[PDB]
RNA sequence: AUAACUUGACCAACGGAACAAGUUACCCUAGGG
RNA sequence: GCCUGGUGAUAGCUGGUUGUCCAAGAUAGAAUCUUAGUUCAACUUUAAAUUUGCCCACAGAACCAAAUCCCCUU
RNA sequence: GAAAUUGGGCGCAAUAGAUAUAGUACCGCAAGGGAAAGAUGAAAAAUACCAAGCAUAAUAUAGCAAGGACUAACCCCUAUACCUUCUGAUGAAUUAACUAGAAAUAACUUUGCAAGGAGAGCCAAAGCUAAGACCCCCGAAACCAGACGA
């Protein structure tokens, strides 16, 4: 694999570096603002 | 109650003026109907072959190991 | 649009030349050319080896935040914007005139 | 109170330092001060065509005035330079019309002249030599 | 009611007089029309602003070329209140692959295949 | 409760040099919780603003209100620190720079809310002549100003 | 209907749904016509023909029905001499 | 499950599936997990095909 | 004007505390040591949410039903009310059905 | 109701609540003009 | 009567619903103790699959006006 | 709506959190209702700048109070307040703080594994598992039970 290889060069993987596959996490749509609320949907 | 000056007349009338002179300009067609038939079919055709086409050819973009592992550069630091 | 111009003065223009600062320039289209006795105008630019005018870029700015605001009332439409818009100072350095008439 | 808000005071300078200088306590109090400060906005985005509208009024008045004085009226002044290929436009006619007076007075001349070649070139109708200021400059 | 309104055909049939009038030659007519809206499709029906989307003169006073076909003509005769319609006279040839970059349409109707920008 | 007033008279500054005009004295004092409102000592206040000490003094001696007596008072009260604390050589030599009138706080009484209505009383003192009162602008200076209005204008709105 | 029971908090079905409809494991509620036992003496037999059918239901009435019941109903049945069996799967669609 | 050079595997399954379809199969390779996803069914002759290639 | 004028004490927080250098730990106990014990079995809390994760509806439900008969008077009072008002309300209230 | 086949409303307010009238200047509440 | 509780009673009715920015988006109806409301439809929105849609020419659509339907070409 | 059967704090921190400094003060004949508020420092045997509101500092032809501007504050020109309810009257002195979208059946997106998935039960004719992502605030007259009241 070029992946791991591609690891060596990279900084270390930590807690501060996580993010999860775009796709999986869909934003909260929350009754704030001109859009989202004023009679809220 | 509303009058018509001169301004409203002679602005109709240069509009009549245009219109009877596009009268005339559709009052001599190149072909007749008979010669113009399927004398651009295939093309169209073609159009539409190709709307058809870029319908059909929908899908999710491809997903890189390059971007995924980029992400870890948010802790890039110096030495 | 059309600068009236003398020599040694300053025009600023709403938009980047891509011209580093400090290029000299030769303003093509000039359409007058007027001195105390005589003046000289093209129909409806003058001709190149008439008249030269020069200029110089000094500096490329943005210009100051400029707002849109947009509302429309009962309907809850308000919208904001802010714009700021490219712009350089240019230089009249010389209008030098030639014997071609 | 889990998360109330803590940078409330950076909200409303937002607002008021746009409000410093009205009257009354639109100056100071945001409620009045949001409105009187939206309407500002309106205004000042709805003044940009105005800006160019008003420069555009001013400028006829000072070229009417000017060439007035060369006995000219304006319609005849635009139109005749139009006719000469001159297409010098309403602001630089207005500035030099202020700052250069002798070369107003020979687009009036010009303008003028124009006009009566107009005149005595539609009076003498048929084939005829055209005027010499008449000519046009054919571009290809 | 307010309908779709048919025109009929003694309308688009020329006279002596408007050969005369117009540049116009009934024997060897013209291939090109040149197109212009030069009218709002507002407050006109929606068959008239679909014609306009259809003959592409969405943006005004910008011209199209189109055929002088039966069936152009037909749309043509459905919005010719809004358009204005001139004959593209091609006074050179048609722009070969040389003199395709450098044309320019002028404002008489006719489409010149070299456009300098110097005076004769 | 703030008290700055009261701290202003605790600036020391330092000592001047031979080629300097002579600093003239501030004295800076009040009266907190005056039982009287802020905005019926805005008129004894107000009184005197630019007045010497005695023309101060004097006009509060026959004055008929209540406040008359407390500014009396303050004004007494700073003209003996003024000498004593403050190296001012002449008791008559002061002048009232600023004198305000500040609320104080408040008391509440039901009966029914009724506010029992205090305030404050400030007074700076400056050493030295009241300054001259300013003279009412003569025809001179309206024509001067007027014409200088009429040269200070610009062609607007173009070159 | 009840989203969350008293007892269990679980969806619970509407038992009107069950006593007079039949869900086919590929999604399609099938039902009895109205009326099909009623004042047959003035009919005439096309229409009663008609009414002893078992008829298809709706898009939107098959959403409707699927709400009301639970997943117990949508679930494979491999009765031993099923009438319904060979109507489960969906035979030879394109779409 | 597809391990190694994913752009080879997309390479080879668009030249065998577009006798059978006129046009280039619409694919996407997930370079991350190691799939590879084309439009339409072709199970049997991608199991076929990749018994011949030998996996 | 609700803001504070000093700026608060610095928060020192312990990265190495005991708690933060062995969190996590025995999260795969049943995954590595033989499944013995569920990672569920490693949660401690309230009786009725060991393992178990449900909406307020539910919770109330759970808790009444597992704890309710100790529970306190009033608080058996309220919760029993409280289901009854979630029962009215996710029943009975919304925008989707 | 009938073993079954079938049958059952001027449910006429006719998409039909299994069976419920007058009145209130004493009316009351929530709203609308 | 008044108080406490049931009780966060109920309200098809009134009032209110809090960051930013962009996009797409308005007028057939049928039932209903129903016409201050709901349900279905129509219209609207996103995502997906595919292949035609719109404009239309001849021909064509009944006995006892303006137009429309239908419709290849384009 | 069964049963057989199965087996310390990603809390609050003085309008918050308890009503609670107290069931006190106060209100009620009584049952009963029910508050508010404090902030120095190691030692008191050491006495700044920021809401609204004002003051420093009243006012000058003209008009939703601004905007374009301008040498110049005003004068010139342009400009039918905001919310809500209607196809197009309501509420708000002002400041501060508090105050209103809660549910993952099915579909979709992203992973895992895949004729199987799932840490038993359940689903499966590409499925199953996991996650993400959807469902408000205030307001009657009333009815009932038990007290307290002549
Ligand atoms: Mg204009
Ligand atoms: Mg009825
Ligand atoms: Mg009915
Ligand atoms: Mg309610
Ligand atoms: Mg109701
Ligand atoms: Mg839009
Ligand atoms: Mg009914
Ligand atoms: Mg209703
Ligand atoms: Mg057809
Ligand atoms: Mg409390
Ligand atoms: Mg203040
Ligand atoms: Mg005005
Ligand atoms: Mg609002
Ligand atoms: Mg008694």
């Amino acid at each position: 694999a070029r992946a791991l290889d591609l690891l060596r060069g990279l900084p270390r993987v930590s807690l501060a570096n996580l993010k999860p596959n775009p796709g999986s996490k869909k934003p909260e749509r929350r009754p704030r603002g001109r859009r989202r609320g004023r009679k809220c949907g | 109650p509303r009058f018509v000056s001169l301004r409203a007349k002679q602005n109709m009338i240069r509009r009549l003026e245009i219109e009877a002179e596009n009268h005339y300009w559709l009052s001599m067609p190149y072909m007749t109907r008979e010669q113009e038939r399927g004398h651009a079919a295939v093309r169209r055709r073609e159009a539409f072959e190709a709307i058809k086409a870029a319908a059909t050819s929908k899908f999710p973009p491809h997903r890189f190991i390059a971007d995924q592992l980029d992400h870890l550069n948010v802790t890039k630091k110096w030495s | 649009r059309q600068w009236k111009v003398t020599s040694e003065d300053l025009i600023l223009i709403g938009n980047e030349l891509d011209l580093a600062c400090g290029e000299r320039i030769r303003l093509e289209k000039v359409l007058l050319v007027g001195a105390d006795n005589f003046t000289l105008l093209g129909k409806p630019l003058l001709g190149k080896d008439l008249v030269r005018v020069e200029a110089t870029v000094i500096e490329k700015t943005e210009s100051w935040p400029r707002i849109i605001m947009r509302f429309r009332k009962r309907k809850n439409f308000k919208k904001k914007r802010i714009v700021t818009t490219p712009q350089t100072v240019l230089r009249i350095n010389s209008i030098e005139i030639a014997p071609c008439l | 109170l889990r998360n109330r808000v803590t940078d409330r005071y950076f909200r409303i300078q937002e607002v008021l330092k746009h409000a410093r200088h009205f009257r009354g306590r639109k100056n100071r109090c945001y409620r009045l001060a949001v409105r009187t400060v939206i309407r500002a906005f309106v205004k000042c985005t709805k003044a940009r065509y105005l800006k160019k509208k008003n420069m555009r009024t001013l400028w006829i008045n000072r070229i009417t005035a000017a060439s007035q004085e060369h006995g000219l009226k304006y319609p005849a002044l635009i139109g005749n330079l139009v006719k000469c290929q001159v297409e010098l436009n309403r602001k630089v006619l207005a500035d030099l019309a202020i700052y250069e007076p002798k070369t107003f007075k020979s687009l009036a001349a010009l303008a003028s002249r124009r006009r009566h070649e107009g005149f005595a070139a539609a009076l003498g109708d048929g084939k005829e030599p055209e005027g010499i200021f008449s000519r046009v400059v054919q571009y290809h | 009611k307010f309908t779709r309104s048919r025109i009929p055909e003694k309308v688009f049939q020329a006279s002596p007089e408007d050969h005369e009038k117009y540049g116009g030659d009934p024997q060897n007519p013209h291939k090109l029309h040149i197109v212009t809206r030069i009218k709002s499709t507002r407050r006109r029906p929606y068959w008239e602003k679909d014609i306009i989307k259809m003959l592409g003169l969405e943006k005004a006073h910008t011209p199209q070329v189109h055929k002088n076909i039966p069936s152009v003509n037909a749309k043509l005769k459905v919005v010719k209140h809004l358009i204005r319609i001139k004959p593209l006279k091609l006074p050179q040839g048609l722009p070969a692959e040389e003199n395709m970059s450098n044309t320019c349409l002028k404002s008489t109707g006719e489409l010149v295949v070299q456009w300098h920008l110097k005076p004769v | 409760i703030s008290r700055k007033w009261e701290k202003k008279n605790k600036i020391v500054y330092p000592p001047q040099l031979p080629g300097e005009p002579r600093r003239p004295a501030e004295i800076y004092h009040c009266r907190r919780q005056i039982k009287y409102s802020k905005d019926k000592m805005w008129y004894l206040a107000k009184l005197i603003r630019g007045m010497s000490i005695d023309q101060a003094l004097a006009q509060l001696e026959f004055n008929d209100k209540k406040g008359a007596k407390i500014i009396k008072e303050v004004l007494l009260e700073a003209q003996d620190m003024a000498v004593r604390d403050h190296n001012v050589e002449f008791r008559s030599n002061l002048y009232i720079a600023e004198s305000t009138s500040g609320r104080g706080q408040c008391l509440k009484r039901i009966r029914g809310i009724m506010e029992k209505v205090y305030c404050h009383y400030f007074v700076k003192l400056v050493e030295g002549p009241p300054p001259p009162p300013e003279p009412p602008k003569t025809a001179v200076a309206h024509a001067k100003e007027y014409i200088q209005q009429l040269r200070s204008r610009t062609i607007v709105h173009t070159l | 209907l009840t989203y969350f029971s008293a007892r269990k908090g679980k969806r619970k079905t509407v038992k009107a749904v069950i006593d007079r409809f039949l869900r086919l494991h590929c999604g399609l509620w099938v039902r009895r016509k109205a009326g099909y036992k009623k004042k047959l003496w003035k009919k005439t037999p096309a229409r009663k023909k008609r009414l002893r059918e078992f008829v298809f239901c709706n898009k939107t009435q098959s959403k409707l029905l699927d709400k009301m019941t639970t997943s117990f109903w949508k679930r494979r049945n491999w009765y031993v001499d099923d009438p319904y069996q060979k109507y489960h799967d969906r035979t030879n669609l394109k779409v | 499950k597809v391990e190694g050079d994913i752009w080879a595997l997309q390479k080879d399954v668009e030249d065998f599936l577009s006798p059978l379809l006129g046009k280039t199969p619409v694919t996407q390779v997930n370079e991350v997990t190691g799939t590879l996803r084309i439009k339409g069914y072709f199970d049997q002759e991608l199991k076929a095909w990749l018994l011949e290639k030998g996996f | 004007i609700g803001i504070r004028l000093t700026l608060p004490p610095p928060k020192v927080v312990d990265r190495w505390n005991e708690k933060r250098a062995m969190f996590g730990v025995y999260d795969n106990i049943g995954i590595l040591g033989n499944f013995e014990k569920h990672p569920k079995e490693l949660i401690r809390g309230p009786i009725w949410l060991r393992g178990w994760k449900g909406n307020e509806l539910q919770r109330c439900i759970r808790k009444r039903k597992m704890v309710g008969s100790r529970m306190f008077a009033d608080d058996l009072h309220n919760l029993n009310k409280r289901i009854r008002y979630l029962y009215k309300h996710f029943n009975r209230h919304g925008k989707f059905r």
